[PDB]
């Protein structure tokens, strides 16, 4: 029974549960990697070794946080649990293919941990640029194991994207138009379209890197007429959409949490929010070379990529202002989920604005490959994607489990994490402006105070992560069973109880025209 | 030149049940959107069910993005808590 | 001559083809001048520009390939 | 949300044990590695 | 170079770096104002017991929400692109210098007139002379004439590197098989430091750049002495 | 209809294949291999191939594919 | 299949102390792994 | 050939509680066991290969 | 249930598929670096066993059990369209690589395309024959489709057999051209782009021919009705995708790149 249920699943809820467990484990790995980074940088000098061991840690940190923590939790976990329930569907379109999306991730993760155990690891950065990632400067199995890790995670998400798009298009009640689906459902459909189009281009690029490393191709090798900058275009053609993939489902969860804890039946400006997410998804395909402003491209190309990148602020601004307009006039409940969501609105805005600074090619000459970039992306990932995950987790844990968290503990957890992430990343702006490069194991003495403070911040964030594990334990240990949930009239996912039965919507909803 | 079976000859299981019900203008597997009545207490929307309760979604006005969801129970007609439209379960 | 002037054929950050073209032009001119037994000093401008722009290792590699018979450009 | 009282209440003492065990499970193995870095 | 507790950019050594400081001041004011306005509006939405939970009309307010940001982006883009095109403008350099990135050191080639080339390696921490900077000094500095437009050409003979000097506003990627061009003009004599700015393996942290800016006559005699 | 697509298959598509098969047939026969020149952008070897002696491509044809050192 | 709180999960919550052990091993193994990988790389 | 789909419809709709991957009879169980044995054995061998490749 | 959707029986094939992916990738690693094919051959075997049993079960669920209602079929239509789009974007990366290298040939090539020392195939010889063959197969598969809709078993089988024969002809012609080519995958970016792009295309032709052969045996076994035959539609869509990728390769690499 246990094998049939948990290894042979065709159930959207159990598969969502598997994704959340996987993502939680991955988050502990990514946290450990982040503390090794900050331990190395927490005093001047060398702690671990030279830049190779250091950049193996940095590279693994990024892959684990992106591919094994954020994507599995947002898309595999919240997407599988909530999407079918929010459209009254009985499961996903391809419930057996859904299970293979999940089971590809343990092997993907095994190949990444194998990369780090064999030879000297893949000390390449998560971008895996040649020729450093090539067979001369990274001889041996490490980079190939990283490529194969990415291939399996790629297939997982491509099949997952086919599943979500089909489910969301084909399995709504027949009276429900696409303009009557919840914002979280829109956020997952748009994310799935980005994955479907972007991951195959990554697959092509890392396959070329694989053949340059093993079959004597020369896509990226000037000796054969290749070009290292071609790899960068193919990678970033995927990589910019990838960051929109990382935040879009977070946008969707934020819309639900703000609406819910404002005591509103609906988000402000629903069609604006749909427009904004589709605009961000589209613009996210035409900006990739803002990752390449120092490679030597032509001035008019730099002018185009600057302008196109800045345009993203307009639809993103409509969402931020629409969240504020949802709070406006609310009966505000100061739940732990609301605290995560309010931290999201503010800290995501700050990281979005440092992204607009970086969009300026002329200024990016001096900010590129500095901690200013590191500050920008940790505001949007470690205070944006992560705050949306934590908000969604504390909001929907009682739906998934049938048990309540201790709200006081959850507020403590929020407060500690808020202090730690800001102490970690705010000073990295100063390190960036003043010229500290990325992917350094050690720094000139002038950079010591801000690196010291940043590392102290990382330890506060570790305390929050440890407390979170205790808080989940306390909920399962105490077994406070959910009774009533407010606002079920505009939150269908709650209307089958906590937890919902294994089979929901065996009899579909009645919706007339 | 023949030899290809038809759905009439070879469709089976749920596919066949859907096929045979549609010939009779019937929709036991909820493929079509039901058409609203005036939704008054005298002319309530009639909600078929194989059990004693079913979830209703009410799109109170044309092109509302917000759907209002509630359990409809066997017995007296209930009202959408947003627009007051009447619904009655017919198990 | 101080350094290679701005060349409107090569106005962008990537100056690879500027080095290459001037190296080709010098060696084509040198072959044309050694052939009719004319004077290689007419080639001097191309020589100064490629020496200014081209990395030593590129010139060194190209010269080795011309001697080997493996230079892939047309001279 | 409303909920029932805990079916198996976790006393303050029980919470101190769970929190202590949780923290030690993170801190002891990493601490053992970092303490021994020189030897590595 | 950077100094302890530094918050902003290194002081500008070149006119373009001066331009970037003023453009950053303008952009940062906008970032401060928008961040501040969002935090203030959050705090305003959350500090009243007054309520309004019925459906709210969106279209009027969405005009403000799109037009005002569009205007603000234009006010960033205009000076941004003026500086972009100013750096690209034709200038007539007096001197061309090449740098080649290597694992893990820079070589320099000054081949306008004579075959002058040398390697530039980090001074090990244990060999620093009193008063010298950890991880920043090199054995052989890049001596250059002050107050002169110099063409720097950047490549690599192995993996990617990136040749950066923050106080001159410079960062040009060092790509094997590619010759990337930038221009350098120092308003002042002195020593101007940078660090390899593309992950390039074991000693990426330990291959810095030191420019030594001196009068032309000193540069000429130094050049002659380095053959 | 089926009738029309069969008409196209036999009346246009397969006659085209037959004519191109003729064309290829008439232009087949081994043309003379070029002088070997050890160009550095060709016969790339950054890592031995994972089969044979490591120095032969997967569909190596001795008649027309020189090794880095020339024809076999 | 079992339905309801504590039954829709691949781990038991019947005993809070056995659960603490299982959770300790689960999250603890994830957090430990990178420290042991670094130790492994340093010891070659 | 003759149309024997009706006989396969009867076999696969038989009320015997078997999942579809085993409903053809004893041959399905054999091919299932071969597949899962190669997968699990192969996975254990891949772990042994990692252990080997993790040291010089 | 009173909806039309398919609740799938718990299945081991997702796990066997995931593990076959681990064995193929770890197997390629073991082949490239540790001189051994063992893991790779286990992974290819388990991958083929997984595909066989999974698609067998899809036939059981549809032809034999009747779970493919119109709503289910519509979902499969979208799934196959989306899968084809993802394959289009995969090929787009290789076309980008090709145009990048060929539009700005580097000094190492002689600064020209084709590179110095590269003698391209004549696009009017076997490459043109291959074009005629795949276009012809696009016509015959359309004949097969209309035959099936019109209820004509014999003509469906003849048209589908012709379509498969042309797919096999293309594969044999390409194998022979690979063997005869005077350039290899190691002949710089010309060989790299030529063999990786045409090689992935060749793999897709083999996959598509395999799918058409599956449809051929299912047709022999009377699985398809005149109205319900999604496996055939999906194979036909895939087959048109393979034709269209060939036309782009022919124009780009063989003709414009010669
Ligand atoms: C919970 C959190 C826990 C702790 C977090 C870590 C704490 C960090 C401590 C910072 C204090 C620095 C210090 O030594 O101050 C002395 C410092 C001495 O002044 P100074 O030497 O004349 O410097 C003026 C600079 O020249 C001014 O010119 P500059 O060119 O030298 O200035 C650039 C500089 C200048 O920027 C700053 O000074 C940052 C101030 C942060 C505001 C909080 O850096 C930045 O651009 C930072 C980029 C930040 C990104 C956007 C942030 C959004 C703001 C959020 C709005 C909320 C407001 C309510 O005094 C300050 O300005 C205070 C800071
Ligand atoms: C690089 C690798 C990537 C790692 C990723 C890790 C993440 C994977 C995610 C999937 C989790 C695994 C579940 C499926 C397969 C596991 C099989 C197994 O043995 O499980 C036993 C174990 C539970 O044991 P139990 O309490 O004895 O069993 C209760 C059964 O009802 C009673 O069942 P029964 O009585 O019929 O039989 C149960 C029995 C035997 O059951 C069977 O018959 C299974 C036989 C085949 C199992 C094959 C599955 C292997 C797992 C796949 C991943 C590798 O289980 C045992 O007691 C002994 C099993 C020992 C093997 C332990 C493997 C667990 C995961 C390993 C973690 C990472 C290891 C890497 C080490 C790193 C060092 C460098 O399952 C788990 O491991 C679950 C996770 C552990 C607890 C964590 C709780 C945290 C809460 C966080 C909140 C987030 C969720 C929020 C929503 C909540 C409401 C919905
Ligand atoms: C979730 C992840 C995420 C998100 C959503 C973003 C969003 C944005 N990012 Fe970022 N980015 C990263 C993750 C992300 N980024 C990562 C990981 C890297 C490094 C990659 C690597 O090298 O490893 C990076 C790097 C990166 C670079 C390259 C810098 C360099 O390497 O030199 C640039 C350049 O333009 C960029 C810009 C932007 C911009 C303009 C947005 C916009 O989408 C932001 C828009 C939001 C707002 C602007 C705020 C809200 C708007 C308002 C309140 C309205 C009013 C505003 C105005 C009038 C301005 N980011
Ligand atoms: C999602 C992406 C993400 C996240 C969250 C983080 C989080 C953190 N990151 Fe990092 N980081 C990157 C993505 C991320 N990072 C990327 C892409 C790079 C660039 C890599 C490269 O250069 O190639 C990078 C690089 C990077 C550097 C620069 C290294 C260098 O240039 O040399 C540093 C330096 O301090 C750093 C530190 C941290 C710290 C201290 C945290 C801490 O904030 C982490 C704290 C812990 C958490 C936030 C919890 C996570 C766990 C969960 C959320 C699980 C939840 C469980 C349930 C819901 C059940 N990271
Ligand atoms: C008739 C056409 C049919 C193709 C069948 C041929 C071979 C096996 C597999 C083919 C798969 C296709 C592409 C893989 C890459 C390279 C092969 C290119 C096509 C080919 O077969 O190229 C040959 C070289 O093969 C070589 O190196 C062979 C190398 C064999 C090992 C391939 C390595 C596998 C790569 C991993 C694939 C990753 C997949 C990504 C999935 C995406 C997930 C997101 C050309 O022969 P040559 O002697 O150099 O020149 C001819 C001289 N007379
Ligand atoms: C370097 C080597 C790395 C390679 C890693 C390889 C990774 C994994 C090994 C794959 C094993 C595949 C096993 C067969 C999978 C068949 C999936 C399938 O056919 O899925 C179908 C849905 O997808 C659809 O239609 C349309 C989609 C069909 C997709 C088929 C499988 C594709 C796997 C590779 C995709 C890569 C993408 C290439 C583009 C970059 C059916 O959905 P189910 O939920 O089953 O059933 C629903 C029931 O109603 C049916 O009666
Ligand atoms: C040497 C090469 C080795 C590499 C591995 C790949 C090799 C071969 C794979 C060949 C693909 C064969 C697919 C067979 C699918 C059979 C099942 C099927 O076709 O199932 C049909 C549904 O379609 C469906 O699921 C549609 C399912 C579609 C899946 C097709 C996907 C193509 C897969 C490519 C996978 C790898 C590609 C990655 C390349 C980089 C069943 O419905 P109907 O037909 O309507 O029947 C019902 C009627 O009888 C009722 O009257
Ligand atoms: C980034 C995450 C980590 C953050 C910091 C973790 C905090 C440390 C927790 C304690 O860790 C322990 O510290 C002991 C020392 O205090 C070590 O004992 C060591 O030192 C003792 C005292 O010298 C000896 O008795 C022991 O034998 C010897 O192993 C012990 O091994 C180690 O587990
Ligand atoms: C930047 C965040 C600020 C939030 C601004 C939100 C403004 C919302 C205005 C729309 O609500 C309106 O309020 C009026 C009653 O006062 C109603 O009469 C009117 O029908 C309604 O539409
Ligand atoms: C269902 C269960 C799954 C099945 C698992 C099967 C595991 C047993 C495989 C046998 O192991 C082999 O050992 C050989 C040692 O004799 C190796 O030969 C290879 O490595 C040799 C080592 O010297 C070299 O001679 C050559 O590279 C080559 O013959 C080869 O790598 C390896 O496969
Ligand atoms: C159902 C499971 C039970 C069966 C388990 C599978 C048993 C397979 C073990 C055999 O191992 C092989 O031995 C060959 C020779 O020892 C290797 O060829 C290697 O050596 C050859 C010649 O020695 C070379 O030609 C090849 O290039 C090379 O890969 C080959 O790779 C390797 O797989
Ligand atoms: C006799 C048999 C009848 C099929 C049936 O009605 O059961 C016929 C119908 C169509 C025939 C096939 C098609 O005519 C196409 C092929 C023609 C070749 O000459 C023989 C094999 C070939 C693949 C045929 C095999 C077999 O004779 C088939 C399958
Ligand atoms: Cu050289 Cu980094
Ligand atoms: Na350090
Ligand atoms: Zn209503």
């Amino acid at each position: 029974m246990f094998i049939n249920r948990w290894l042979f699943s065709t159930n959207h809820k159990d598969i969502g549960t598997l994704y959340l467990l996987f993502g939680a484990w991955a988050g502990m790995v990514g946290t450990a990697l982040s503390l090794l980074i900050r331990a190395e940088l927490g005093q001047p000098g060398t702690l671990l070794g030279d830049d190779q061991i250091y950049n193996v840690v940095v590279t693994a940190h990024a892959f684990v946080m992106i591919f094994f923590m954020v994507m599995p939790i947002m898309i595999g976990g919240f997407g599988n649990w909530l999407v079918p329930l929010m459209i009254g569907a009985p499961d996903m379109a391809f419930p057996r293919m859904n299970n293979m999306s999940f089971w590809l991730l343990p092997p993907s993760f095994l190949l990444l941990l194998a990369s780090s155990m064999v030879e000297a690891g893949a000390g390449t950065g998560w971008t895996v640029y040649p020729p450093l990632a090539g067979n001369l400067a990274h001889a041996g199995a490490s980079v190939d194991l990283t490529i194969f890790s990415l291939h399996l995670a790629g297939v997982s998400s491509i099949l997952g994207a086919i599943n979500f798009i089909t489910t969301i298009i084909n399995m709504k009640p027949p009276a429900m138009s696409q303009y009557q689906t919840p914002l979280f459902v829109w956020s997952v459909m748009i994310t799935a379209v980005l994955l479907l189009l972007s991951l195959p281009v990554l697959a092509a690029g890392i396959t070329m890197l694989l053949t340059d490393r093993n079959l004597n191709t020369t896509f990226f090798d000037p000796a054969g007429g290749g070009d290292p900058i071609l790899y960068q275009h193919l990678f970033w053609f995927f990589g910019h959409p990838e960051v929109y993939i990382l935040i879009l489902p977070g946008f969707g969860m934020i819309s639900h949490i703000v609406t819910y804890y404002s005591g509103k039946k609906e988000p402000f400006g629903y069609m604006g929010m749909v427009w904004a997410m589709m605009s961000i998804g589209f613009l996210g395909f035409i900006v990739w070379a803002h990752h390449m402003f120092t490679v030597g491209m032509d001035v008019d190309t730099r002018a185009y990529f600057t302008s196109a990148t800045m345009i993203i602020a307009i639809p993103t601004g409509v969402k931020v202002f629409s969240w504020l307009a949802t709070l406006h006039g609310g009966n505000i409940k100061w739940s732990p989920a609301m605290m995560w969501a309010l931290g999201f609105i503010f800290l995501f805005t700050v990281g979005g604005l440092t992204g607009i600074v970086l969009a300026n090619s002329s200024l990016d000459i001096v900010l590129h490959d500095t901690y200013y970039v590191v500050a920008h992306f940790h505001y949007v990932l470690s205070m944006g994607a992560v705050f949306a995950i934590m908000g969604g987790f504390v909001h929907w844990f009682p739906l998934f489990s049938g048990y309540t968290l201790n709200d006081t503990w959850a507020k403590i957890h929020f407060a500690i994490m808020f202090v730690g992430v800001n102490m970690t990343f705010f000073p990295q702006h100063f390190l960036g402006l003043s010229g500290m490069p990325r992917r350094y194991s050690d720094y000139p003495d002038a950079y010591t105070m801000w690196n010291t403070i940043s590392s102290m911040g990382s330890f506060i964030s570790l305390t929050a992560v440890m407390l979170m594990v205790f808080i989940i334990w306390e909920a399962f240990a105490s077994k406070r069973e959910v009774l009533t949930v407010d606002l079920t009239t505009t939150n269908l996912e709650w209307l089958n109880g906590c937890p919902p039965p294994y089979h929901t919507f065996e009899e579909p909803t009645y919706v007339n025209l | 030149g023949g030899g290809v079976p038809t759905d009439e000859e070879q469709a089976t299981g749920l596919e066949r049940e859907v096929m045979l019900a549609a010939r009779k203008g019937q929709d036991p597997y909820n493929i079509l959107a039901p058409k609203a009545t005036s939704g008054t207490k005298e002319d309530p929307n009639l909600v078929p069910s194989i059990t004693n309760k079913r979830i209703v979604g009410c799109i109170c006005e044309e092109d509302n993005s917000t759907v209002i969801w509630f359990w409809l129970h066997k017995g007296e007609a209930q009202r959408c808590p947003s627009c007051g439209t009447h619904y009655k379960l017919v198990p | 001559y101080q350094t290679a002037p701005f060349d409107s054929r090569f106005p962008n950050q990537n100056q690879t083809r500027n080095c290459w073209q001037n190296y080709l032009d010098f060696h084509r001119c040198e072959k044309a001048m050694t052939a009719k037994g004319g004077d290689v000093s007419v080639c001097e401008w191309y020589r100064r520009v490629y020496k200014s722009l081209c990395p030593i290792s590129w010139v060194s590699t190209w010269d080795d390939r011309r001697a080997e018979g493996t230079f892939p450009g047309k001279i | 949300i409303t909920a029932k009282p805990a079916k198996t209440p976790t006393s303050p003492k029980e919470q101190a044990i769970g929190l202590s065990v949780t923290f030690l499970s993170f801190l002891l193995p990493a601490g053992w590695v970092l303490y021994h870095l020189d030897n590595y | 170079m950077a100094y302890p507790m530094q918050l902003g950019f290194q002081d500008a050594t070149s006119p373009i770096m001066e331009e970037l400081l003023h453009f950053h001041d303008h952009t940062l004011m906008i970032v401060f104002l928008i961040s501040s306005l969002v935090l203030y509006i959050i705090s305003l939405m959350l500090t009243t017991k007054l309520t309004h939970t019925s459906t709210m009309d969106a279209q009027e307010v969405e005009t403000i929400w799109t037009i005002l940001p569009a205007i603000i982006l234009i006010l960033i883009a205009l000076p941004s692109l003026r500086i972009l095109y100013m750096m690209d403008e034709i200038n007539n350099p007096s001197l061309t210098v090449k740098t080649m990135g290597h694992q893990w050191y820079w070589s320099y080639e000054y081949t306008d007139y004579e075959d002058l080339s040398f390697d530039s390696y980090m001074i090990p921490t244990s060999e620093l002379k009193p008063g010298e900077l950890r991880l920043l000094e090199v054995d052989n500095r890049v001596v250059l004439p002050m107050e002169m437009t110099i063409r720097m050409l950047v490549s690599s003979e192995d993996v990617l590197h990136s040749w950066a000097v923050p106080s001159l506003g410079l960062k040009t990627d060092a790509i094997p098989g590619r010759l990337n061009q930038t221009t350098l003009m120092s308003s002042r004599p002195g020593l101007y430091y940078g660090q390899c700015s593309e992950i390039c393996g074991s000693n990426h942290s330990f291959m810095p750049i030191v420019l030594e800016l001196v009068p032309l006559k000193y540069f000429e005699k130094w050049s002659a002495s380095m053959l | 209809g089926a009738r029309t697509w069969r008409f196209l298959t036999f009346g246009l598509a397969l006659p085209s294949v037959a004519l191109c098969t003729l064309n290829s047939w008439l232009h087949s026969g081994h043309r003379e291999r070029p002088a070997f020149i050890p160009y550095h952008h060709l016969r790339i070897r950054t890592k031995p191939f994972s089969w044979g002696d490591g120095n032969h491509t997967f569909f190596h044809n001795p008649r027309v594919n020189p090794l880095p050192t020339g024809y076999e | 299949y079992e339905e309801g709180p504590g039954k829709n999960i691949p781990f038991s919550v019947e005993n809070k102390w056995r659960l603490l052990a299982m959770m300790t091993l689960f999250f603890g193994s994830g957090f430990a792994a990178p420290f042991f990988i670094v130790r492994h790389q340093l010891l070659k | 050939f003759e149309n024997r789909v009706a006989e396969k419809q009867k076999l696969f709709q038989e009320d015997n509680g078997l999942p579809v991957h085993l409903k053809g009879g004893a041959t399905d169980n054999i091919l299932y066991r071969v597949t899962m044995t190669l997968c699990l054995g192969g996975t254990l061998y891949s772990l042994y290969c990692l252990g080997w490749a993790s040291f010089p | 249930q009173t909806h039309a959707y398919h609740m799938v029986n718990p299945s081991p094939w997702p796990l066997t598929g995931a593990l076959s992916a681990l064995l193929m990738t770890s197997g390629l690693t073991m082949w490239f670096h540790f001189n051994s094919m063992t893991l790779l051959m286990i992974g290819l075997t388990t991958n083929m066993l997984t595909m066989y049993q999974w698609w067998r079960d899809v036939i059981r669920e549809s032809t034999f059990q009747g779970h493919h209602t119109p709503a289910v079929q519509k979902g499969l239509r979208y799934g196959m369209i989306l899968f084809i789009i993802s394959e289009v974007l995969f090929f787009t990366g290789f076309f980008w690589a090709f145009y990048h290298s060929s539009l700005a040939p580097t000094p190492e090539l002689g600064g020209c395309w084709p590179p110095t020392g590269i003698h391209p195939l004549n696009p009017l010889e076997v490459p043109l024959l291959n074009t005629s063959v795949l276009l012809a197969s696009g016509v015959s598969i359309t004949w097969a489709h209309h035959s099936l809709m019109e209820g004509d078993r014999k003509h469906m089988l003849q048209a589908l057999f012709i379509t498969i024969t042309l797919g096999v002809y293309f594969t044999l012609l390409q194998a022979s051209e690979y063997y005869e080519a005077p350039f290899t995958i190691s002949d710089g970016v010309y060989g790299s782009t030529f063999f990786v792009a045409t090689g992935f295309h060749g793999l897709h032709v083999i996959i598509g021919s395999t799918f058409l052969i599956v449809c051929f045996f299912r047709q022999l076994k009377f699985h398809f009705t005149s109205n319900h035959h999604f496996g055939f539609e999906a194979a036909a869509w895939y087959w048109h995708f393979v034709d269209v990728v060939w036309l782009f390769l022919y124009v780009s690499i063989y003709w414009w790149g010669s």
